[PDB]
């Protein structure tokens, strides 16, 4: 039931900056008693590549980084607003990629008590990836 | 001469306080078993007043703490004993 | 959740005295923070408290019957009872069962009894 | 001890219509009072307790409130079955006084 | 300054300090007695969500502690561990002789991260936190406590853990916790009771994580 | 019956002591602002008596000390109060 | 009243206690050597009555400290004068 | 409810609390006294081997103390090191403010190793260990104590090294250390003269070990 | 056997303890008070070369503290960061509940080295040194103090740095901190006023040392 969509993306020159957005619904609210959330590129011809996830808040609200982007990318949200961004700085034409948003979620179990979800370590949701393209 | 303006009052106590080998701390009983209990309820508004009055005492309580030094006040009643001789035999 | 059954003879003569076990089942009576009590109903009319037993064994008794009553508990059985004494017919009544408690969450809700119906007479 | 006062005596309400009692205390009671319906040959049914609680398994038109010396007990609309006598109680001193009981009426 | 309430076979009176009564013998310290109260008693909420909005954080001012030689039972305790989001230590540990309030129904374990404004948590109304037999003007880490005020006067449990975020904050959120991976969203109507009846029939019922993920559930409104 | 022989006496003394939600720790004054103030003279001869008094009881007060076992004494007072008493009414 | 019922008894004791510029904390002895010293006999079987005495006084001792939260007593001796005081002048 | 003696220019008398004695005056505090008296001024044996048999290990319970103005000269003061078998302590550090008894004539120091299956050791006949001015229902690491009681009223070293195995269990062994390869046997016959006499005998004629490993003694059991 | 002042409409008497006064009527516990007062008001000189050699190191002596109710503002307090020469500490660490005395005009901070020969600084006149409303007999490390003496009776800042060195001898010197690297010599004839004024018209004119070394500076001698 969980969807999340791509933004900020298109053209930016190299030594430059730019943030990417993905804002989503479906889930319970992606800040808190929600999984956290990763960014992942694909190059065209490539495979996928993990950047890094921000963590939820009642796990802290860290972000975890993949090696190649460490002191370069930033993986934040704004709280309540399901929205994930990702603040790419130093651009090389070598980030240019897809940039997909992905999560961890999905309906779990229900009770004629109430309505569950799973928030996972793995990723079932995808975004549809925006396209960043760096060059001269 | 206490008027109980609470929004409301749980009109009984239940409390606990601290009253052959068993008097020796090596056999005798932990700490969680040194307790007594029982039961007490509003005889004559007691209770009632008696929330009321700790509910006035705190002010006081507060400020005194306050001003002193000690990091624990084992001395209020003896205090209380002392000034109340003084008071009659000064 | 404790359920409290009334027995006791039906019928008694005056000046015998009233004998009233409560069944105590589904908890027990040494619980911590609750009363034992009884109530008569005096037919055509209001309720009247008779008195407790707590926990600890300890009673009180409505100033009115104090001098008949006399509650007591046995908490090997789970059993507590009313032991009214010198009956008249003025005591006819359903007699009944309660449990109260001290604990402020349950302090307005009473565990009633079926309640037994005793006639006092010749 | 604490007498309490309950009033009217009798009220007559056509069904579908509410209905309203009132009971006093003579001493404060603060929220410390309890509404019991009774019907012949029942023990008496709580209804509400602490002045406004409803008792598991009592219907949303039943509804009481009150502090101090002033409570009362509102149905919203008389329903069969909600024809009977109802009794306060206060459970604030320990005499466990109880009113005259009120005899609604069709 | 401080007042004393005295018992008599009338009711109970104030003791003054100006007037002297002679008739109001004292025959040993033995009369004397230090009694601690809970707030609960006078209807305040218990509920963790409003609980914690009477606490805050403050500092310049040292903590204090008082004795009591009697008390009330709890039906509701509370035990804290609260970090700051750095991982450190929010509260102080407690000091030899504090032990926790003997005789709680239901302890409601709070444990979470959040700011931490000062150096030790105070009562924004001026009561206390009741230890074993002694009274404090500040919360200790890891020790279950009862709030609660102190009446000076002459005589004649089952556990509930939750999880928060921002515990230090106007606006924060709680867990009931069922399982390591499993809770359910914390709401004020909840009561205890209500809780102990949630873990019952989730965890009878497995309806409970079997993957590596949190299931979270959100009680029905109705 | 107090003989000043100092060198030389301050005649006068600024002091200081420790005497509606101000009175909640949370709300109330940090530390540094919990005290009062003000100045007095040596109205009959009492300030220059009293700095001898302090300079006397010196001797005695770290004697006592030596014997005793308490870290911290809050209690001096407290002994000549029921001392006093004693006296009176023993 | 104290009838001494142990299988033997020391009848004496030798006891210590605590009682220019030797007053100042900088020039005194130190801690080892401010005791006194001395002996007493059993003057009208004073000594195996005080051995009674302190036999008997134990439990009660024992009990007291349960009950109290106090790390460290101090005060036995001073609740003692002031019961004495409130026993005869209440 | 702690009675207290009285001293009379006829007996030693104890107080009662119902009977108010019109000629017991009191005219100040410094009148009333604590003493600390020693056990083995009863005849309690105070060889190590049976000492340490009156003293085990607990758990659950608080230590605490009480003060003394005055006491008794100690023959015998026992002062602990025992460790348990990972190398870990037994007996806690003593406490800012608790230092050793003053007057001990013989010391009896006892190092090694056991079970301490609580947390603090106390005494089993319910006595206090007595610090300087400090009784106390536990023992302290290092710190020499003796063994005692206290009363309250109105008044008008040689040093000796053991090694022990098993220290906190029925069946120990002990040894009295000559040097740090030199060892005798100990018994519960010997007294603390006996031990000092061989300890000269043996050292002065120099039947002590030369080479690296350990020499033990047995004394003739005549 | 502490003497107390008697406040009368007279003058100050001391109470005896042979004597029993029957009109010095005490009414409650309020009429005793503790009251703190600095040496200064005697006229001892207060400069850093002088106070320092009231001051001395002892071992095998305790310290101990006494409370105050009131107390004088002080013109001069002094707070010491004294090492060893070996970097180690000479003061303990101030305990919990000391703070530093609430009232100083102007603070004496110093900061060095020197040898430190006991365990504890003690006053060698028997005065105390006088914390918030605690007397103590030794120096805290870190902790501002003011020198005194308390009497117990009947009732009816700008911060001025030095370094030094040789700290707990005979023979030491002292320089007055302008900036890190700026210093003037001290001496005992300069008042504090003085070494005020000397920081404005140095550091206002600019006459410090500008490259890495140390710019030490001499008072003219007139
Ligand atoms: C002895 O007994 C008396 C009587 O029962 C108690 O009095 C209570 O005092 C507290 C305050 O100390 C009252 O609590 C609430 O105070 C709020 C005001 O403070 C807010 O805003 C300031 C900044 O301006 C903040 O610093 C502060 O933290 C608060 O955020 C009011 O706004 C509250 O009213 C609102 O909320 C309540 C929620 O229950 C609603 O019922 C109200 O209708 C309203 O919407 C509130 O007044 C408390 O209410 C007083 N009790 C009563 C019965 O009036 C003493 O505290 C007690 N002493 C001790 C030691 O126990
Ligand atoms: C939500 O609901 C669940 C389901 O009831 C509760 O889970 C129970 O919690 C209690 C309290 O912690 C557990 O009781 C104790 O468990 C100890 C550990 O046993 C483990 O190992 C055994 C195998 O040896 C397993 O069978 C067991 O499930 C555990 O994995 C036992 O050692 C205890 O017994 C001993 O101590 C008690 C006193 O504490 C004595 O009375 C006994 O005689 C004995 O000496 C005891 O059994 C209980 O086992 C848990 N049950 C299950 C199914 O998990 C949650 O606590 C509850 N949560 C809330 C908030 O209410
Ligand atoms: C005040 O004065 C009185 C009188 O002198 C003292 O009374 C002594 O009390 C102790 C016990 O507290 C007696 O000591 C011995 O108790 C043994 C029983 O306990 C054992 O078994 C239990 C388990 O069941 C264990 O927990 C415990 O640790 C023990 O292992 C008896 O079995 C002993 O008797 C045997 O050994 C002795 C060794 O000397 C032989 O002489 C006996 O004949 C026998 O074989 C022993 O009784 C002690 O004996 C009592 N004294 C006297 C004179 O009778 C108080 O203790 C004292 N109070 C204080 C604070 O000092
Ligand atoms: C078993 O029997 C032996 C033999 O008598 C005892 O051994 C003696 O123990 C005492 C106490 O420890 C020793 O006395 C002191 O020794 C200090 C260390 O000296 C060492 O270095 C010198 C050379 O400089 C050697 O000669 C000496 O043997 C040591 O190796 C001295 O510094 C002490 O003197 C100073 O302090 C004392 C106060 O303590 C003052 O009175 C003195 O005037 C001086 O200022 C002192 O001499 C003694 O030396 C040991 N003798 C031998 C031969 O070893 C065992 O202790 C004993 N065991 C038991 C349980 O009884
Ligand atoms: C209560 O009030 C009285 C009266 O004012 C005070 O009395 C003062 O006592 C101190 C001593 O405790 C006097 O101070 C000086 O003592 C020196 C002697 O000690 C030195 O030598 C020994 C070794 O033999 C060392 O251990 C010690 O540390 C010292 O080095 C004298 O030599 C001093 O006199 C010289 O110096 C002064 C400097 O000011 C000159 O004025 C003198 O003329 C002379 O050259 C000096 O006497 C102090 O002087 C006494 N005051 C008065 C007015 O006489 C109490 O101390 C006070 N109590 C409290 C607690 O405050
Ligand atoms: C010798 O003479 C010099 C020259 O006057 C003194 O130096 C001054 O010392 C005072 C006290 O430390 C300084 O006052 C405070 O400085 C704080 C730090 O500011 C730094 O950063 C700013 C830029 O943001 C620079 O301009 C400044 O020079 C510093 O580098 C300020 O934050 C303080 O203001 C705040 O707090 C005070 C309360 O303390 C409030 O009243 C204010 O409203 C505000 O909230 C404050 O300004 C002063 O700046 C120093 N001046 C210079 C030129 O260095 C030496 O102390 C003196 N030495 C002796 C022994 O007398
Ligand atoms: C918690 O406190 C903060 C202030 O520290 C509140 O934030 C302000 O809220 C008002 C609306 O009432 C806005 O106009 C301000 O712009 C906000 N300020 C900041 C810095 O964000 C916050 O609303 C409070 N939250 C709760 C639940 O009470
Ligand atoms: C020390 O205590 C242990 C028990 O913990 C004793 O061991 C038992 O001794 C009896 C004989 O009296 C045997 O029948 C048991 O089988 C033994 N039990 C175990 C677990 O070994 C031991 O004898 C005691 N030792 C001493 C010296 O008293
Ligand atoms: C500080 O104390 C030392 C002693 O520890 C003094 O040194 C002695 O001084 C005398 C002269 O008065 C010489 O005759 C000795 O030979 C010196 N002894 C040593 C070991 O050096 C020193 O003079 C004192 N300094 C001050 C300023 O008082
Ligand atoms: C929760 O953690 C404990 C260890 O602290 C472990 O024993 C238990 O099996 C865990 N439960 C689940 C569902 O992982
Ligand atoms: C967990 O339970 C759900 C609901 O029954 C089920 O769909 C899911 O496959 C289960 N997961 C695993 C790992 O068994
Ligand atoms: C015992 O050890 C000490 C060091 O602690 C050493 O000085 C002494 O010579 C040793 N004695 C023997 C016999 O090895
Ligand atoms: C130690 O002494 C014994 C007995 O005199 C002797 O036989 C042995 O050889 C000696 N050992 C050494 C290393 O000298
Ligand atoms: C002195 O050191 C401080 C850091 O402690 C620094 O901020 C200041 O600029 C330094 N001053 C000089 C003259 O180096
Ligand atoms: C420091 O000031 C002096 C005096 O004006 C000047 O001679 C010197 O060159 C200056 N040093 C530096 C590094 O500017």
């Amino acid at each position: 039931e969980v969807q999340l969509v791509e933004s900020g993306g298109g053209l930016v020159k190299p030594g430059g900056s730019l943030r990417l957005s993905c804002t989503g619904s479906g889930g319970t609210g992606f800040t808190f008693k929600y999984a956290g959330m990763s960014w992942v590129r694909q190059a065209p011809g490539k495979g996928p590549e993990w950047i890094g996830r921000i963590k939820s808040r009642i796990d802290g609200g860290t972000t975890d980084y993949a090696a190649p982007v460490k002191d370069r990318f930033i993986v934040s949200r704004d709280d309540s607003r399901n929205t994930l961004y990702l603040q790419m700085n130093s651009l090389k034409t070598e980030d240019t990629a897809v940039y997909y948003c992905a999560t961890g979620s999905g309906k779990g179990p229900s009770a004629s008590f109430g309505e569950s979800y799973y928030y996972y370590d793995f990723i079932n949701v995808w975004g549809k990836g925006t396209t960043v393209t760096v060059s001269s | 001469v206490i008027v109980n303006a609470q929004p409301k009052c749980n009109p009984n106590l239940h409390y606990w306080t601290t009253q052959g080998l068993a008097w020796i701390p090596y056999f005798g009983p932990a700490a969680e078993g040194i307790y007594t209990e029982g039961l007490m309820h509003n005889q004559d508004g007691l209770i009632c007043g008696l929330r009321q009055l700790a509910n006035e005492t705190t002010q006081a309580l507060q400020l005194f703490l306050r001003a002193t030094t000690e990091l624990r006040t084992f001395s209020i009643l003896n205090r209380k004993a002392i000034d109340f001789l003084l008071q009659r035999w000064g | 959740q404790v359920q409290l059954h009334e027995s006791g003879p039906g019928l008694v003569k005056p000046s015998q005295t009233l004998s009233l076990t409560c069944t105590v089942s589904g908890g027990s009576i040494n619980s911590a923070g609750y009363y034992w009590t009884w109530i008569r109903q005096h037919p055509g009319k209001g309720l009247e408290w008779i008195g407790y037993i707590d926990y600890t064994g300890r009673t009180y008794y409505n100033p009115s019957l104090e001098s008949r009553v006399i509650i007591s508990i046995d908490t090997s059985k789970n059993h507590f009872s009313l032991r009214l004494t010198s009956v008249s017919a003025a005591d006819t009544a359903v007699y009944y069962c309660a449990r109260e408690s001290s604990w402020v969450s349950e302090l307005g809700r009473d565990n009633w009894g079926q309640g037994t119906l005793v006639t006092v007479s010749s | 001890e604490i007498v309490m006062t309950q009033s009217p005596a009798t009220l007559p309400v056509s069904p579908g219509e509410g209905a309203t009692l009132s009971c006093r205390a003579s001493q404060s009671v603060f929220t410390n009072l309890a509404w019991y319906q009774q019907k012949p040959g029942q023990a008496p049914r709580l209804l509400i307790y602490d002045a406004s609680t409803r008792a598991t398994g009592i219907p949303a038109r039943f509804s009481g409130s009150g502090s101090g010396t002033e409570f009362t007990l509102t149905i919203s609309s008389l329903q069969s079955e909600d024809f009977a006598v109802y009794y306060c109680q206060q459970y604030n001193n320990w005499p466990r006084t109880y009113g005259q009981g009120t005899r609604v009426e069709v | 300054s401080i007042p004393l309430g005295v018992i008599h076979n009338s009711t109970l009176q104030v003791s003054d300090v100006d007037k002297l009564v002679c008739r109001d013998k004292l025959s040993s310290t033995n009369q004397l007695r230090s009694v601690g109260l809970n707030l609960e008693g006078n209807g305040v909420a218990t509920d963790v969500p409003s609980v914690t909005k009477r606490w805050g954080f403050r500092s310049g001012v040292p903590p204090k502690v008082v004795n009591y030689e009697a008390g009330e039972w709890a039906e509701n305790c509370y035990n804290l561990e609260i970090k700051k989001p750095d991982g450190s230590e929010c509260l102080p540990a407690a000091p030899d002789g504090i032990r926790g309030f003997p005789r709680c129904r239901y302890v409601h374990k709070v444990s979470g991260t959040g700011p931490c404004a000062g150096d030790f948590a105070f009562h924004k109304e001026g009561a206390f936190f009741l230890y074993d037999r002694l009274a404090s003007t500040v919360i200790y880490r890891g020790t279950t406590f009862a709030e609660g005020v102190v009446a000076f006067l002459i005589l004649p449990s089952t556990t509930i853990r939750y999880q928060a975020t921002g515990f230090g904050t106007n606006e924060t959120e709680y867990l009931f916790e069922v399982d390591n991976l499993t809770y359910v969203q914390l709401e004020s109507r909840f009561t205890p009771q209500f809780l102990l009846q949630l873990n019952e029939t989730i965890y009878a019922s497995g309806k409970r994580s079997n993957t590596t993920g949190k299931l979270i559930w959100k009680v029905n409104p109705e």
